[PDB]
């Protein structure tokens, strides 16, 4: 649909003032941030699989930051 | 500069076949397409189509198609117009464009009138008309020159080798059998008729006869 | 897919007064994607508004125009003599390409009544087998205006040949030629010509007659 | 067509050794040469040009529903249909009507109808192909003599006096020698269909607008779109929708425009305005410069003999030089303009290096307004006007020293390798060995591996770069780097380069 | 036959031919003709020097008549090249690129 699936980013050559530039940033992150503020139950329970499985420490976190993105917009 | 030059007006008959030129100049001929513009007898401008001159590709509106056809010449910027089966009612003036595309065009093509008529190249028939006793009204008496069957166009038409431009007014001309009449009237006091010489001079060079009638009196 | 027209189709106005054309697209929403041509009779036209706001380069600031989707307008706050012609317009977006029937600036002035003169066929027209007769109607304003071929107190439509002139450059009136065409014979045999103009100058037409056994 | 005042202003330092040189240009960027014997130079492009462009198919964004048709059927008739399945301006669709004995029918439980309602397109978006001959480059060069600060900015006024030039190159004519009249001559060699990439995308017109779209991604829209020719269009049933079947009763709705949803769609397109000829803003073009014939006439010229004056005040121009407009009052010109860049005023030799080479006064005229630029060095300089007690000078300071300027070139270095693709080794003119095989090896590179995974939006390859660099802490001896190869540079940079 | 004397022009314009190679067509305005066409396959506009060959072999002007289209075809090689027709000021260029 014409709602995802952007032009951005073009690019090619391109240093200028696009369509929508500083609004590109603002893309994702707020619309998951307002996903995850949606629902805080989740939240809760979701970095809890990261301390669960692998024992490996630091690599545990690597799992929740990159799976509390997945669930927002799936 | 950028103006677009059309093989003039053109003779033809039912039956023939005919390539309209046009030149273009002030650009790379191959870098805009042709529209292509025909006026209907009644003034109206329909649109025939325009050519993609890279590639050299016709695109026709579908009225004008099969029996129309868009030809390029690259090197000499020289843009054709080719017709089958020529049609009377394909009297008309034709034109050409170079493309700006979606808002079409800056420049119009210098036009081409083409007639489909059946005729024989005739001289008019130029008649000194005089002006009966109701034709003369304020002061002046108004004088005429009926040119008749004439073809092909144009005629020029004078009074007194053009010296009294003042009340002259030169109708156009309409067909009948394919052949054209047209009439003028010059407009001059009655104090000037029959006491000057007034004399209508239609020239027509097509067929080669410049005409010459003075009114007289009755 | 769609139609246009232009409105009014002849307008007559003084100069330096304003004209605003009432016009429209069939098809809706057009953006703006809508042009004006001034066309004089016999030569291609000239563009002068195109993004409906913005004109080409020779056409001088005075035209202008606004309008969106359905309607759009050609207004000229100063129209001038140099602005007498056929106006036309034409469409983008969808396809085909198309154009409105036209409208028509006239420059206002009195209304003027014709100068009718009928003039017998020639000798040398006769001695050819036919006659021609012919009438005059000049300097007349506006260009509403009928002939009707009395022949004898009967008016014949047979053989009427009707050539008038579009609005002149010098005195901007209309001037029209009518020519009763017949055989001598049919000529011969036929006494009273006269063309009788009716005009909205004159509540009465305009009767110039002559007679054949009249001079 | 000039350097003042632009935007981004870039300049080039000649080492000599040949007459021609491989630069590329862009829109906003304006090169400066400054050469030996050659004077100073300005190269840019005004805008990209394109002449005509075929129309390769249509959008509807925006339709209407009109005339809803159902015909209700029974159950176990199997298919349902429509008088209107045969004009394709009609949308049908086939569905049922769950029946009682209460309406239409003597059966329970199913149904069939067929749903038809005529198609009309309220507006629709239309696209556009480049052909690569069609493309034109208006490319503005200049040459820096005596100016003012009218005549210098002005086009015309510098033809006259033969130091501004423009001129269209095209694929059918990518060789154009323009002449600077007293300087001499420039031969200017381009490569017109290789400055972009015709065939990389498209022209989409939304609303009155037009804008820039890939072709492949244009293809790749989803919503209904149209055949170049007229009628039959495809998927216009995107924009219709259906409902539950009461007895004969279904409303077939349509959606709203998605104009909006077109201009969302639209993210890194270049806003891109058009009247007879498209005019793109950003340029990418490879040129060729040859000085061959450039040369300078008269340093036979002596210095002038009287006062100067300042016609406006000194400043810095944010690019790294200094820029001053003087009026001479003194009457024995035509003579060369004395002036210098000095670091104290107790030593007289110069430093600073002028911008504008040979300053000149045009005519004997007096107070003639002249606009002259000097690069000072870095630190606390002088720009001293004349000499004797005949001179005016100036205090200058910039504190851009080469500890910081080594980083200018270095990271916009680095930017300039970004987004310029292979073209980035361009700088490295008059190149061969490094510089042709710093291009070579970046080519394949750029013929594979960034552009393989290319398509990566911000955070994306950003993100998983970060990922990344944790595979350069797992690894094994003479394995470190085999993970670490994309991770730094090339994936990281374009992420840090555009932040926003 | 010595090299043609006068101006050139494109009587088509240029194009890949998918198999490797690119033709043009050329209209030879020059009166001096029967003449063999002056024309090359070249890396760079500063370098004189053939690369690509010609997959029609000497070009030739079939009759004195003026502006004839003449067919020839040649294979460029690979990277940017350029095609020169016609030898001193009177040659028309055009650029090419070959990405095989």
């Amino acid at each position: 649909s014409v709602s995802v699936q952007t032009h951005g980013e073009s690019s090619l050559v391109n240093k200028t003032e696009t369509w929508l530039d500083s609004t590109k940033a603002t893309r994702y992150l707020m619309k998951t941030e307002n996903w995850i503020i949606r629902n805080p139950g989740y939240a809760f329970l979701a970095a809890v699989l990261g301390w669960m499985l692998g024992s490996n420490n630091g690599q545990r976190v690597v799992f929740t930051i990159l799976l509390l993105l997945v669930a927002p917009a799936y | 500069q950028v103006q677009l030059m059309e093989s003039g007006p053109e003779l033809k008959k039912p039956g023939e076949t005919v390539k309209i030129s046009c030149t273009t100049s002030g650009y790379t001929f191959t870098d805009y397409a042709m529209h292509w513009v025909k006026q209907a007898p009644g003034k109206g401008l329909e649109w025939m189509g325009w050519i993609n001159t890279a590639t050299g590709e016709p695109t026709y509106a579908y009225d004008f198609k099969e029996r129309f056809g868009f030809s390029l010449e690259t090197s000499a910027s020289t843009a054709f117009l080719q017709i089958s089966n020529l049609k009377i009612e394909d009297t008309a003036t034709y034109f050409c464009a170079s493309d700006g595309r979606y808002w079409y065009f800056g420049v119009w093509g210098a036009g081409t009138s083409v007639t489909v008529s059946s005729p024989k190249t005739t001289p008019p028939s130029v008649y000194p008309l005089a002006p009966v006793c109701g034709d003369t009204t304020g002061s002046m008496v108004t004088l005429g020159c009926l040119v008749k069957g004439y073809f092909p166009e144009p005629v020029t038409v004078t009074w007194n080798s053009g010296s009294l431009s003042s009340g002259v007014h030169t109708f156009p001309a309409v067909l009948q059998s394919d052949l054209y009449t047209l009439s003028s009237s010059v407009t001059v006091p009655s104090s000037t008729w029959p006491s000057e010489t007034v004399t209508c001079n239609v020239a027509h060079p097509a067929s080669s006869t410049k005409v010459d009638k003075k009114i007289v009196p009755r | 897919d769609i139609v246009l027209t232009q409105s009014p189709a002849s307008l007559a106005v003084s100069l330096g007064q304003r004209a605003t054309i009432s016009c429209r697209a069939s098809q809706s929403v057009s953006t703006s994607y809508m042009h004006w041509y001034q066309q004089k009779p016999g030569q291609p036209p000239r563009l002068l508004i195109y993004l409906v706001s913005n004109l080409e380069s020779g056409v001088p600031s005075r035209f202008s125009g606004s309008g969106s989707g359905t309607d759009f307008t050609l207004n000229i706050h100063p129209v001038e003599a140099e602005d007498e012609a056929t106006y036309y317009c034409q469409h983008i977006r969808e396809l085909t390409r198309s154009e409105a029937g036209p409208s028509w600036l006239e420059i206002k002035r009195a209304d003027a009544a014709p100068t009718v003169s009928i003039f017998p066929p020639s000798s040398e027209q006769l001695t050819s087998g036919g006659a021609s007769v012919v009438c005059f109607l000049n300097n007349f304003y506006p260009k509403d205006i009928n002939v009707k071929w009395k022949i004898d107190g009967s008016e014949r439509q047979n053989g009427v040949l009707n050539s008038w002139t579009d609005q002149d450059s010098k005195d901007s009136t209309y001037s029209m030629s009518s020519t009763l065409t017949l055989t001598k014979d049919e000529y011969e045999r036929h006494n009273s010509y006269t063309c009788e103009a009716t005009h909205k100058t004159s509540t009465s037409p305009i009767v110039k007659s002559f007679n054949r056994n009249e001079c | 067509f000039n350097c003042l005042g632009m935007g981004n202003r870039d300049f080039i330092e000649g080492a000599s050794g040949a007459t021609w040189v491989d630069l590329v240009l862009e829109g906003d960027s304006c090169l400066t040469i400054m050469a030996n014997d050659k004077p100073t130079l300005d190269v840019r492009m005004i805008n990209i040009e394109a002449s005509q462009l075929a129309e390769v198919r249509s959008y509807c964004y925006h339709a209407s529903v009109t005339d809803i048709s159902t015909v209700a059927r029974c159950p176990m008739t199997g298919e349902a249909h429509n008088e209107k399945r045969a004009d394709s301006s009609y949308v049908c669709k086939q569905g049922f009507t769950d029946r009682g004995w209460g309406n239409g029918c003597g059966l329970f439980g199913k149904g069939s109808i067929d749903t038809c309602a005529k198609f009309s397109c309220t507006s629709k978006a239309i696209g556009r192909t480049i052909q690569p001959e069609n493309i034109k480059y208006e490319v503005g060069i200049f040459v820096h003599g005596t100016t003012t600060s009218e005549n210098h900015g002005n086009y015309s006024a510098q033809v006259g006096a033969s130091q501004a030039a423009k001129f269209t190159v095209t694929p059918n004519a990518p060789s154009i020698t323009l002449k600077l009249g007293d300087y001499g001559e420039v031969t200017l060699d381009c490569e017109p269909r290789s400055g972009l990439n015709t065939e990389a995308f498209y022209v989409m017109t939304v609303g009155s607008k037009s804008f820039l779209v890939h072709r492949e991604w244009f293809h790749d829209l989803a919503l209904p779109w149209t055949p170049p020719s007229s009628t039959a269009w495809r998927n216009r049933e995107l924009l219709m929708e259906f409902e539950e079947a009461h007895a004969t009763k279904q409303s077939v709705v349509a959606l709203g425009s998605q104009e909006g949803g077109l201009h969302q769609a639209l993210a890194g397109a270049i806003v891109v305005e058009y009247s007879s000829s498209v005019k793109l803003t950003s340029g990418h073009l490879k040129c060729r410069l040859k000085m061959d014939k450039l040369a300078l006439k008269g340093t036979t010229y002596g210095m002038c003999t009287g006062k100067f004056s300042f016609a406006k005040n000194p400043a810095d121009t944010g690019h790294g030089t200094v820029v001053i407009e003087l009026s001479y009052s003194g009457s024995d010109g035509p003579c060369k303009i004395p002036i210098v860049s000095v670091a104290s005023l107790n030593d007289m030799t110069p430093v600073g290096r002028l911008v504008t080479v040979n300053p000149f006064v045009a005519t004997s005229s007096a107070n003639s307004k002249v606009l002259v630029e000097m690069e000072p060095p870095f630190g606390d300089s002088y720009i001293v006007v004349g000499r004797g007690d005949k001179q005016i000078n100036h205090h200058w300071h910039k504190a851009g020293s080469t500890l910081g300027k080594a980083f200018l070139t270095t990271l916009k270095g680095a930017q300039r390798l970004a987004a310029l693709g292979d073209t980035a080794w361009d700088f490295g003119s008059i190149g061969g060995v490094f510089n042709s095989i710093g291009k070579a090896v970046h080519q394949v590179f750029g013929g594979a591996f960034r552009t393989l995974f290319g398509g990566m939006s911000w955070i994306t390859q950003g993100l998983m770069g970060a990922l990344l660099l944790w595979m350069g802490v797992n690894a094994r001896d003479r394995s470190i780097a085999l993970a670490f190869l994309a991770t730094g540079g090339v994936l990281l940079f374009l992420a840090t380069n555009v932040h926003a």
